[PDB]
């Protein structure tokens, strides 16, 4: 199951469930966005609930090359980075992807 | 006529009962064939020919506002109901709109109207047996049953004003000491 | 026959959370509190 | 049946004015924008 878009202004984004279907707070959503020139994948982070099936989050990535009806599916669960030994000299973003390498930091 | 007044009674406590179907029809929207594939997919084969017909036609036409939809169905059921009864017309006026008086007389009873949350056929029954003209008491029943926290009085009044307004007579409230003689009246009403 | 209708017609406590956030949620359907 | 309903309403092209002054406009319909 997933969601829908409703309304889209600045970086916060609503979105609609059915029954039975609305997650907690502080989880982690994903979007996929298609364009010629600007493809990439949405990561949302649930803020608040508005009732009605309504829940209004925010998202860390710019919102431009957006199109509504686009469905949205969630992981159930909050942000999440891995952990190690190897993580020393290296250099990680927000999300934890090493910077260094783009394939490092994915088995931890 | 009672079918077709009976699948709209049908149709619009169904239409009522959901809130979903009422926000999403009310889309202003140009096209309407979503909404007519939609309407032939829910429910379509429940109804006669003539009201589906007229149901699309009502879902195909723009309207402004979701609730004056919704009191558009009411509206012509109690119209086409008018019509069937005339199809006799002054009894009937007369007898409906005294009912209204002397159940508007009492105040015990209009306190008694309020009906929020509570059993959809329980108050009418009350009602019913509390207190005539088949199509009176049918119009009457069907306008307990539509109603949502709303002025009982102020609903037989509409309902008195819009049967009056379908002849071309107007209605004036006429107040003296004591009853005029019938010439008098006779020639009050050519003045 | 008013007030025969009215005795005719006069013849477990729980609510619903409708809406939450920053620590604050709505919540309906006690009748008296 | 009311998920079926959902995605029936889900599935060139020409816009329309709805109102327009002071330097902004409001279109309808098109969500292939």
């Amino acid at each position: 199951t997933a969601g829908r878009v409703v309304r889209i202004t600045g970086p916060v984004v609503d979105v609609e469930f059915p029954r039975g279907s609305v997650p907690e707070l502080f989880n982690a959503l994903h979007a996929e966005i298609t364009f010629g020139a600007l493809a990439k994948t949405l990561t949302l982070e649930v803020a608040q609930h508005l009732g009605d099936s309504l829940v209004r989050c925010i998202s860390m990535q710019p919102t431009d090359g957006l199109v509504r009806g686009v469905e949205v599916t969630d992981t159930g669960a909050s942000i999440s980075v891995p952990v190690g030994d190897g993580v020393k000299g290296h250099v990680f973003n927000a999300l934890g992807d090493c910077l260094d390498d783009p394939g490092y930091g994915k088995d931890f | 006529l009672t079918n077709l007044a009976d699948e709209l009674a049908s149709v619009a406590k169904l239409l009522l009962s959901e809130t979903a179907l009422n926000k999403h029809l009310a889309e202003p929207t140009d096209d309407s064939a979503p909404k007519v594939r939609l309407l032939e997919r829910l429910l379509s084969d429940k109804v006669s020919a003539t009201t589906l017909d007229l149901l699309r036609t009502a879902v195909s036409n723009r309207w402004s506002t979701e609730s004056n939809l919704i009191d558009a169905v009411e509206h012509t059921a109690r119209l086409a109901l008018l019509k069937r009864a005339e199809i006799e017309v002054d009894e009937v006026e007369e007898q409906l709109f005294r009912f209204g008086r002397v159940l508007d007389a009492e105040p015990r009873l209009s306190a008694l109207l309020s009906d929020y949350t509570t059993p959809a056929e329980g108050r009418v029954a009350l009602l019913d047996k509390a207190l005539v003209n088949q199509t009176a008491a049918a119009l009457l029943s069907q306008t307990v049953g539509l109603l949502r926290g709303e002025r009982a009085d102020e609903a037989v009044i509409d309902l008195a004003e819009l049967a009056v307004s379908r002849r071309g007579e107007v209605v004036a409230h006429v107040s003296a000491a004591a009853e005029l003689s019938d010439a008098q009246r006779t020639r009050l009403t050519e003045v | 026959x008013x007030x025969x209708x009215x005795x005719x017609x006069x013849x477990e406590e729980i609510g619903t959370v409708i809406d939450a956030g920053d620590g604050i949620a709505h919540v309906e359907g006690l009748p008296s509190v």
